[PDB]
């Protein structure tokens, strides 16, 4: 279990002073899925290229051993992309991990993971994301919530945020981790840099999870 | 101050 | 007169490794050289950052282009690959050695190509990692590549040492001895 | 590895002469260790170093924008870059430790300077020592520090003098028995 976020861990947005927006753009509309997918090539040893259709992603890893888990396997990919810092060659599109081994890990149906919002401690907002998986990423996880949060509770705006600071954290039974919904301080938010975060490929069992976003205004 | 790169040619 | 300076933004792209790296240098000093993996500005002295800046992403940007280019190289010159030039090895510390006063080895592996090479320092034959460090591969005006190696250490009459370079240009591992 | 090698290079250089009075400025490709192309800011436009690259020599030049930034190099490049290090490239003062010890050949330590630059001479009774003096060149440490070694065949005070960029006077060590 990771150890919840101290009295001053956690990003204040007031403290960054760029663009909201392109950090909501990472949890909108747009995101990458491929259904059944290999890889097409690499460009450096840690990353792998599938053409899915830009026309072409990059998915970086923490690790070449991860990039060769995933080299020859028929996998699953879902994962928040960008586009500024997506330099590589085999239109270009680049994310990390968000990679899932597709045999063996699809369900018949949908299976929903319940999501408790709470801002400022109080639960105002309780939603259910789903997934076909039997393993996925917390990054999906992530993004489906965000998302939801994007279009509902206005989570990013193009500016800023209605909210100071915010952390969702993924429970599985006696264990647990977090990712930091903020942006880092400054006028400059790197998107790359932050996705960075999913590139350790972290998956958990959609019938174990419990996701719980704690948003502070 | 920030150190510039200059970009490589990309070849045909 | 002559040039005075000279700063170069070296850059190289490796098949089948699928490795890259791009560095600045000066006078024959790395500046900095970007990491790849965490697309982070790696100043040679830490110093340097704070007076200079350098947007690691715009070195993936030249990696691409030569990755792009040495395809079209490798297909242009009819798959003529690299002729390996095996390293030239010399070990040397940083200043005179007296007994129990701090010091470090350092293995300049020079002269070779391609870019890829496996330094271990061995102390009485075992090998050693405290502390140990390495720069990354500096260019060379004939084009082939200058390695250093380091290795702290508290000078006494009881060790030896060896820099093990492991090179294809090589049969044998190199091994550059070293004694108080 | 049986694997054979296939290596791209790239090297953008920046020759500065006078401060950065006279600058000039080079793009180079590498085939494997072969250059192939060429931008020379003197020239203007790229050339084929080998046959190799005439391709890329001819397609590149047929660009405006791409040779308007690659003439425009010498300024926002060479010239800004050298501006950005300035200060801790090539005005960068560290002073040498020297060291005065026996080996009768007598060995003189000159460690840890920058730039590299330094004259080390020997004197025996305060008259200067040609003959006998033998020196290492200048070593890299690879780490924006040099390292010199200058021996003297000795048959008195033997004094290793130094003179280097960041004093203001040389560096004496006396050495006697
Ligand atoms: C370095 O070691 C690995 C095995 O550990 C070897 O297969 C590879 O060829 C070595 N590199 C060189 C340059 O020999």
């Amino acid at each position: 279990s990771q150890p919840d976020p101290k009295p001053d861990e956690l990003h204040k947005s007031s403290k960054f002073t760029g663009l909201m927006e392109n950090m909501k753009v990472l949890y909108d509309d747009n995101h990458v899925s491929a259904i059944n997918v290999k890889s097409i090539d690499q460009f450096l040893y840690f990353d792998l290229i599938y053409s899915i259709k830009y026309d072409n992603v990059r998915v970086e890893f923490k690790n070449k051993d991860l990039a060769d888990k995933y080299k020859d396997k028929y996998v699953d990919v879902f994962g928040a992309n960008y586009y500024y810092q997506c330099y590589f060659s085999k239109r270009k599109t680049c994310m990390y991990g968000g990679v899932t081994e597709h045999n063996g890990n699809q369900l018949d149906k949908y299976r929903s993971i319940t999501v408790r919002v709470f801002e400022d401690g109080k639960n105002l907002l309780s939603f259910d994301v789903q997934t076909n998986k039997k393993k996925v990423t917390a990054q999906e996880l992530d993004y489906l919530t965000r998302h939801y949060l994007v279009k509902n509770k206005k989570l990013y705006e193009f500016n800023n945020s209605p909210y100071e600071t915010g952390y969702i954290k993924f429970i599985e039974n006696e264990n647990s981790f977090w990712y930091d919904m903020m942006p880092a301080p400054g006028d400059k938010f790197d998107q790359s840099k932050y996705l960075m975060m999913y590139n350790d490929n972290k998956m958990v069992d959609s019938k174990d999870v419990k996701i719980e976003v704690y948003l502070t205004t | 101050a920030y150190m510039r790169a200059d970009a490589a040619a990309g070849g045909a | 007169i002559k040039e005075e300076h000279v700063i170069i933004q070296a850059e190289f792209y490796l098949n089948p490794d699928q490795s890259g790296e791009f560095m600045f240098d000066f006078d024959g000093d790395e500046i900095f050289h970007v990491d790849m993996a965490k697309k982070e500005t790696v100043w040679r002295l830490e110093e340097f950052g704070r007076f200079a800046s350098f947007e690691a992403q715009g070195a993936l940007a030249n990696i691409a282009v030569d990755k792009a280019n040495l395809e079209i190289m490798t297909k242009r010159s009819n798959y003529t690959p690299i002729t390996n030039v095996p390293p030239e090895v010399t070990v040397l510390t940083n200043s005179p050695v007296e007994l129990r006063e701090p010091n470090v080895l350092i293995c300049f592996i020079d002269k070779f190509t391609p870019p890829v090479v496996n330094v271990t320092w061995l102390r009485n034959g075992k090998p050693v990692t405290t502390g140990v460090s390495e720069t990354v591969f500096l260019p060379r005006e004939d084009h082939l590549f200058r390695k250093f190696h380091y290795l702290p250490f508290l000078p006494s009459t009881e060790d030896v040492y060896d820099c093990r370079v492991e090179h294809w240009g090589l049969d044998e591992p190199l091994l550059k001895h070293w004694e108080f | 590895d049986t694997r054979p090698r296939f290596l791209e290079q790239v090297k953008h250089e920046c020759h500065f002469f006078n401060g950065t009075e006279r600058v000039r400025f080079l793009d180079r490709y590498f085939y494997h260790q072969e250059e192939y192309v060429r931008f020379d800011s003197d020239v203007g436009e790229y050339r084929a170093v080998t046959e190799l690259g005439r391709p890329d020599a001819e397609y590149w030049n047929s660009q405006k924008d791409l040779l308007e930034q690659k003439r425009a190099a010498v300024d926002t490049y060479c010239r800004h870059n050298y501006g950005v290090g300035e200060s801790f490239t090539v005005q960068r003062r560290v002073y040498p430790e020297v060291t005065v010890y026996p080996a009768n050949l007598l060995v003189c330590s000159v460690n840890g300077f920058y730039p590299g630059s330094i004259e080390v001479r020997w004197f025996r009774n305060g008259q200067e020592e040609k003959t006998g003096v033998v020196s290492t060149g200048l070593i890299q440490n690879g780490d924006w520090t040099f390292q010199t070694l200058v021996m003297l065949e000795t048959v008195e005070v033997y004094t290793c003098q130094v003179e280097h960029p960041s004093l203001t006077s040389p560096l004496t060590v006396e050495w006697r028995a």
